[PDB]
DNA sequence: TAATAATAGTTTTTAGTTTATTAG
DNA sequence: AATAAACTAAAAACTATTATTATG
């Protein structure tokens, strides 16, 4: 989906900042909003221009306007501009060079918005305008008030917060917590391009799309590119099947696939090697309805994914799989499924484990109405070492470990932990434009917690030792 | 260029802000043929250094050449010509720039 | 590292017994050979004309006819059983087979390091058979240690038939005991369902980690169970030579510029720091990096079980932590903890780093309880990042399409007959109406019988596609007939359009 | 030009830099006929349409992942057709490779080439180009290749129709000069079929003038066999020309080129007859200018 | 005897092919 | 004294266009 929201730093310069004054911790706000969206999305652009100032710094050139980084993908550069100011000592220059609070007609400041918001040529689902104040600032602010009100009806959205929620009495018509704005947002790609839905071949008359779309799923570190290391510009990278006993790239009618199966490399040819991965077509080929009851749980282990439909395709999907969530609760069952994403694919055995829409208060789309990807293993991956199940439970060791650990109930949030590398390369990439350390550390929580304040909590397992040995070494 | 002794010892400004900006120590070592080179390059002598700041800190911790404090490269300037390594600018160095620092002076 | 398994095969011709055997062998060596199975066999016929054994008791093996050694199955053990071996004229005993076989184990076994003995013994049992050398046959098979597993044509055995299975059960409980009889199986049938499949896994060794929860963890790295992956990756050979002679890959690094090229040190990973590539290289990663906490398998935080999701799983094994080794307390309190944690449905967070080299992880402790397995799974968890989420449209609020309550009831019915796999009976009995867990896919399947028809002939390019999941895997007539009438509503009350991917003919060949 | 052809040769010859959507027609610019043709461009399309023949035979097949290839197609025509000037026309097994693979190009229309997607037609013209190129089995598949023609031609797109007359014309020369013995069971069903599409009643105002047309192609076919057979029509022809030419309405007086020429190569085995072809020569030379 | 129509095409995140030592 | 693999290896995304058959 094209579209997503624009937002424009508009920040006034009426001495409202300068009272700490708002003006460093405004700096403070934007630059960890840009620090957020340079490491999450470069479609959403980001504009330094603030008014109030002494100059009438920007393209139509109207009072107290000034234009530091215009509406652009996010990066260093307004990063360092709001770096250069955000200190007292900061806040002091950027009042020179910049200027002070000064007096000029909001109508104007709002003009420039919206020639910025028509100037960009993204289709862009949202618009939104910030705003900082100490209190109040305020003709001046009916024609303010209705070009405010138009600009929403334009899609723009306007945020305020006065830093004296308690003083802006003059700006509460005006007007259409900044500790989340702190960079507490960081680092989350923003893509929504993905895989053409698949046709679940339910039954014998009619299929049905399933969306699969791998767009909010794992992000990891930006593409590294083979820049020159001396200039750091990238390299073509000439690559392929080369000869040496004849020399040069071989061509297509000379290359052959094979497989060295048995005793011999069994020669094949390339339309057969990439034909033969189709056991069918491409979707989602039902097989039937597996109960939950047989599945291992222990091969559940690969990466997996949802398995949601697609009212697109089909008129049938929303509809069918209305009632098909609405009748799983009688059933113990698993939608037996196989999986091709595409064509020549060989289809996996599926269970599609019903995971319903969890809607809240608030009808938050968690787990949304569809189905989960339940593992049904096979016989050549999974780390088997030989049973041993001689061992039962002891209701000694059982009371004394539950005592030990019972106290430490968690929820499972599953966005709580933060991948190492992800988080720990874009926060290297934050201070690479900072020009500085290693930031911070990024860590899937693998240092455990509860080691450390078991006992604190009254461990048991440390209190009570089987062995001299430790028990459990 | 203007003098040729820094042609052919190439001097890796990648970050060097202790007493002139990257850019400007770039031009210069340029203006004297110092190949300008954002990571030392096949002919750097010695990584012309700066603030200690990630690149920096990537020689520090990558000794691929030395972190040369740009004072020397001041004092290379000065001469028109390349001075050898000094211990007295260079906070983090190859260690043969060290075997240099007891060549030529003390420990 | 081997297996010292053996073949014994043969009023021969006729369902028949000979086709029924030649099958389930030539499906052995093919199974053997496609995943390149380590398994020895040996082969002596019984009927085959000629007293012509390795080893022969004084000749008295009439007809007897040894076809291979203990000898590892590859293609050409594959077509040499799958082409020379014919039914006899005259009758013959096919214990003179056995003990000839079982001497072929002995000489081989005895010289050579294998790890197992087994006989996959497969005879007809049509010839006539006499029962008066039980002294040596015996001799012959627990010499060798040659598992006997006989197999019975049919339980449709004819008078000779009978008296063959008398004898084989006789001198296996003389050797093993009843065993045989329950691995005694129909040539086809019964036999059948190994006879479309193969059993493999992936040799390895133990790569312990640490369950570092203040401990350790004793565990091991193989390849046994899981979904299935690429055997070996297409080996592209040159059409000159058919083996790696222009078969090799060049870099070049053509610096983008513009023809000018690249060498391996000149290239530096930049990373697209959003609006600009940063200057970055594993050099610069070194500041820019996270230490994994070596190789633990330690667990971080204790959940309730309620919260888990089966589509926010991720890693590629399993530490089915078992009895740890040589501590007894260990094995206790992890029998005891395991149990202990599933009554408090009390999951732990498996906080685990494969190595220094690899990355930490977060994962998931809940007991998996078997008939022969029961401990704990271990299961990544997501992250931040990992919110496998979709934004469609959805269901039960669509009052747009919100169907009838006829369908509601189809469904209830059809699920009911629809469910595909045996409810578990007191006995653990796992049973599936189409077994997905255990039985392979059909496509790597379709790679064997293709490499099977391009090895056979090689100007048979492609054979015809794998059934072996195909006749399994499809619901029974039964429960679709049941849902017909649930599936009647089902068409005649749900709404919708067609669908799209149409792959047609790529060109205008000759039709 | 042998630089650059030897810098885009070694271009196609990596993988993964095809994928554009209309950029893949370099390969069709590769071809050059304005060269002045030295040995490297002459190796070099042997390499190239082995390659082109290859990935024909991997793509165009009845596949399951690829289920056409426009781009790729396209491509492969363009440099085919513009380099296949250097003369392989009965060497060896090349000519059955590319015959059949034209033929399985053209053999049916995918495509909706009556509405301006004439990529049948541009297979039609290479064909035509390089007919004689490969000949070891267009006397295998001559007919159904034939009608498809003659349907193309007979498509509401005007490129169609001239494209495939100008190929089912060149076909029919093709086989007239080397089937005509041997093609005398051949040389007589076609005769048949002229029979039926010139003694029966034709829409076209140009199917009958090239059925006859035809004829005097296949005058030297069916000359090795009877030319006095065709002559015995001939004078069904003089039939033709006496009533109908000089009735002015009359569209062969619009096209008897075709006609006037055929008639040239069947009667010459014939000499004499009385003046009969003169009014008709001024009829449609004034009725053809 | 002269406009509107579909290959026209994309910022393709998993084909599931590289990091990982007791076999002697 | 040879078993161990998470160091990436590829494909749809709505962009949008032409191309219709606009005329005797």
């Amino acid at each position: 989906y094209s579209g997503r929201d624009s937002l424009i730093f508009l920040v006034d310069a009426s001495k409202a900042m300068f009272e700490l004054t708002p003006f460093d911790m405004s700096i403070q706000c934007i630059q960890s909003v840009y620090i957020s969206k340079i490491i999450s999305s470069d479609r959403d652009l980001l504009a330094v221009v603030f008014y109030g100032t002494e100059k009438d710094k920007n393209s139509v050139n109207f009072k107290n306007i000034y234009v530091l980084q215009e509406l652009d993908n996010p990066g260093a550069k307004r990063i360092l501009e709001l770096d250069q100011f955000k200190g007292q000592q900061g806040q002091k220059r950027f009042q020179d060079m910049m200027g002070h609070g000064s007096d000029y007609s909001l109508s104007e400041v709002l003009w420039v918005c919206a020639n910025l918001f028509s100037d960009v040529q993204f289709k862009m689902s949202h618009k939104r305008i910030m705003l900082f104040t100490n209190e109040d600032n305020p003709a001046k602010a009916s024609r303010a008030r209705t070009k405010a009100g138009d600009l929403r009806d334009t899609g723009i959205f306007l945020d305020l917060m006065h830093l004296k929620f308690d003083i802006s009495l003059f700006y509460r018509d005006i007007i259409s917590k900044l500790e989340d704005l702190l960079r507490k947002v960081r680092a989350k790609e923003t893509r929504k391009r993905a895989l053409s839905r698949l046709k679940l071949k339910l039954n014998k008359d009619i299929v049905i799309s399933v969306g699969i779309y791998n767009l909010v799923q794992k992000a990891l570190k930006p593409p590294p590119i083979k820049l020159y290391r001396e200039t750091n510009e990238p390299v073509k990278t000439k690559t392929r099947t080369f000869n040496t006993s004849t020399g040069g790239l071989l061509l297509p009618s000379d290359t052959k696939r094979s497989q060295i199966y048995g005793s011999r490399q069994i020669i094949l040819e390339k339309e057969e090697t990439e034909e033969l991965k189709r056991f069918d077509d491409p979707g989602l080929m039902l097989m039937g309805f597996k109960p939950l009851v047989l599945l291992k749980k222990h091969h559940y282990l690969r990466p997996s994914l949802f398995v949601y439909p697609e009212e697109s395709l089909v008129i049938g999907s929303s509809t069918l799989f209305s009632a098909l969530l609405i009748k799983c609760l009688e059933k113990e069952v698993a939608a037996l499924c196989r999986y091709t994403p595409r064509r020549n694919i060989p289809p996996y055995f599926v269970a599609l484990v019903p995971q319903e829409e969890e809607l809240d208060d608030q009808k938050i789309q968690v787990t949304p109405p569809g189905f989960q990807l339940v593992f049904l293993p096979f016989a050549d991956d999974k780390r088997k070492m030989p049973f041993t199940e001689k061992i039962m439970a002891t209701p000694e060791q059982v009371g004394k470990m539950k005592a030990i650990v019972e106290k430490l109930r968690f929820t499972y949030r599953s966005d709580s932990f933060e991948n190492p590398v992800l988080q720990q390369h874009f926060r290297n990439l934050e201070a690479l434009a900072l020009d500085l350390m290693e930031p911070e550390q990024a860590v899937d929580l693998t240092l455990p917690k509860v080691e450390a304040m078991n006992k604190r909590l009254g461990s048991l397992v440390d209190e009570f030792k089987e062995l001299v040995y430790p028990p459990d070494y | 260029k203007i003098s040729n002794i820094f042609e052919d010892v190439e001097f890796c400004v990648m970050s060097g802000t202790d007493s002139q900006p990257k850019p400007d120590l770039e031009n210069r070592i340029a203006e004297f043929g110092g190949y300008i080179v954002q990571n030392p390059g096949p002919d750097t002598y010695c990584v012309i250094a700066g603030s200690e700041n990630i690149r920096v800190k990537n020689i520090i911790l990558s000794n691929k050449h030395d972190v040369v404090k740009p004072a020397w490269l001041l004092e290379c300037f000065k001469t028109k010509s390349f001075v050898p390594w000094q211990p007295r600018f260079m906070i983090h160095m190859c260690p043969s720039t060290k075997e240099h620092f007891a060549r030529e002076y003390d420990c | 590292n081997k297996a010292a398994v053996v073949l014994c095969m043969d009023t021969m011709s006729n369902e028949s017994p000979f086709e029924q055997a030649k099958k389930v062998i030539t499906m052995f060596v093919q199974r053997q050979v496609f995943a390149e199975n380590k398994d020895e066999i040996a082969l002596v016929l019984f009927g085959t004309d000629g007293t012509d054994n390795p080893l022969s008791g004084g000749d008295q093996y009439q007809n007897i006819t040894v076809h291979r050694h203990l000898m590892l199955p590859d293609f050409d053990l594959l077509e040499d059983i799958e082409s020379k071996i014919q039914p006899g004229s005259q009758q013959a005993d096919f214990l003179d087979a056995l003990i000839v076989s079982m001497d072929v184990i002995q000489h081989e076994t005895i010289g050579k390091k294998f790890e197992k003995r087994h006989i996959e013994i497969f005879t007809d049992l049509s010839s006539r058979f006499s029962k008066s050398q039980l002294d040596i046959i015996i001799h012959s098979l627990k010499k060798c240690d040659i598992s006997l597993q006989f197999f019975l044509p049919f339980k449709g055995i004819t008078e000779q038939q009978k008296e063959g299975l008398e004898i084989v059960k006789m001198v296996m409980i003389s050797l093993e005991g009843e065993d045989g009889l329950d691995e005694i199986y129909s040539f086809s049938e019964s036999l059948r369902k190994l006879c479309v499949f193969k059993k493999i896994e992936r040799h390895s060794i133990h790569w312990p980690c640490r369950l570092t929860i203040g401990l350790s963890i004793r565990i091991a790295a193989y390849k046994s169970i899981l979904q299935e992956r690429v055997k070996k990756t297409w080996t592209v050979v040159d059409a000159k030579t058919l083996k790696k002679e222009d078969i090799q890959k060049e870099t070049v690094y053509c610096l983008n510029d513009d023809e000018t090229e690249v060498l391996k040190e000149d290239i530096i990973q930049g990373f697209r720091y959003g609006s600009d590539i940063v200057p970055f290289s594993k050099v610069d990663e070194e500041q820019m990096k996270y230490k994994s906490e070596g190789k633990c398998f330690s667990v971080l935080g204790f959940c309730k079980s309620s919260q888990v999701q089966r589509r926010f799983f991720m890693g590629n094994q399993v530490l089915k932590v078992f009895a740890a080794r040589d501590d007894e307390a260990a094995a206790v309190a992890l029998s005891s903890l395991i149990h202990a944690l599933d009554d408090l449905d009390m999951v732990a967070i498996v906080r685990y780093a494969y190595d220094k080299r690899a990355n930490p992880q977060v994962g998931v402790a809940f007991p998996h309880i078997k008939h022969n397995y029961e401990c704990l799974v271990y299961v990544q968890l997501p992250f931040m990042e990992d919110l496998r989420q979709y934004m469609f449209s959805s269901l039960k609020n669509s009052k747009k399409y919100a169907p009838t309550e006829a369908q509601l009831n189809a469904v209830d019915a059809l699920i009911d007959s629809m469910s595909l796999a045996k409810k578990d009976e007191k006995t653990d009995t796992l049973e599936d109406l189409f077994p997905t867990t255990k039985i392979p896919n059909p496509r790597f399947q379709r790679l064997f019988q293709c490499l099977l028809h391009r090895a056979l002939h090689p100007r048979e390019p492609l054979p015809p596609i794998q059934q072996h999941i195909w006749n399994m895997l499809n619901p029974p007539a039964e429960v679709t007939t049941k849902s017909q009438i649930p599936l009647s509503k089902i068409k005649t009350l749900f709404p919708l359009i067609e669908a799209k991917k149409k792959d047609q003919v790529t060109a205008q060949e000759i039709f | 030009i042998g630089e650059l052809f030897s810098k885009f040769y070694g271009e196609l010859a990596l993988k993964k830099k095809i994928p554009d959507t209309v950029l893949e027609k370099v390969y069709e610019l590769l071809g050059l006929l304005g060269e002045v043709h030295p040995s490297e461009m002459i190796n070099n399309a042997e390499n190239l349409f082995r390659a082109f023949l290859g990935e024909l035979k991997t793509q165009m097949t009845s596949a399951v992942r690829e289920p056409k290839l426009p781009v790729l197609a396209g491509c492969l025509k363009g440099l085919s057709s513009l380099l296949c000037n250097f003369t392989k026309s009965m060497e060896e097994d090349p000519q059955t490779s590319r015959e059949i693979f034209n033929f399985v190009l053209k053999a049916i229309r995918p495509q909706i080439d009556l509405k301006r997607y004439a990529v049948p037609s541009a297979g039609l013209r290479l064909f035509a180009l390089h007919a004689s190129q490969f000949s070891t089995c267009l006397l295998d598949n001559y007919v159904s290749l034939f009608e498809v023609l003659l349907k193309w031609c007979a498509h509401t797109n005007v490129e169609l129709k001239k494209a495939a007359l100008s190929a089912l014309e060149s076909f029919l020369k093709q086989v007239s000069n080397m089937v005509a013995e041997m093609h005398k069971n051949k040389l007589q069903y076609f005769m048949e079929q002229f029979y039926g599409i010139i003694r029966n009643v034709d829409s076209n105002n140009k199917e009958l003038s090239i059925a006859i047309r035809g004829y005097g192609l296949f005058a030297g076919p069916c000359k090795v066999i009877n030319a006095k057979d065709v002559d015995f029509m001939y004078v069904e022809l003089i039939q033709r020309c006496k009533q109908m030419f000089l009735t002015q309405g009359d569209d062969r007086v619009y096209q008897m080129p075709s006609f006037l020429q055929s008639v040239a190569s069947v009667l010459l085995y014939l000499d004499t007859v009385p003046e009969v072809y003169t009014p008709v020569l001024e009829h449609l030379v004034v009725m053809q200018i």
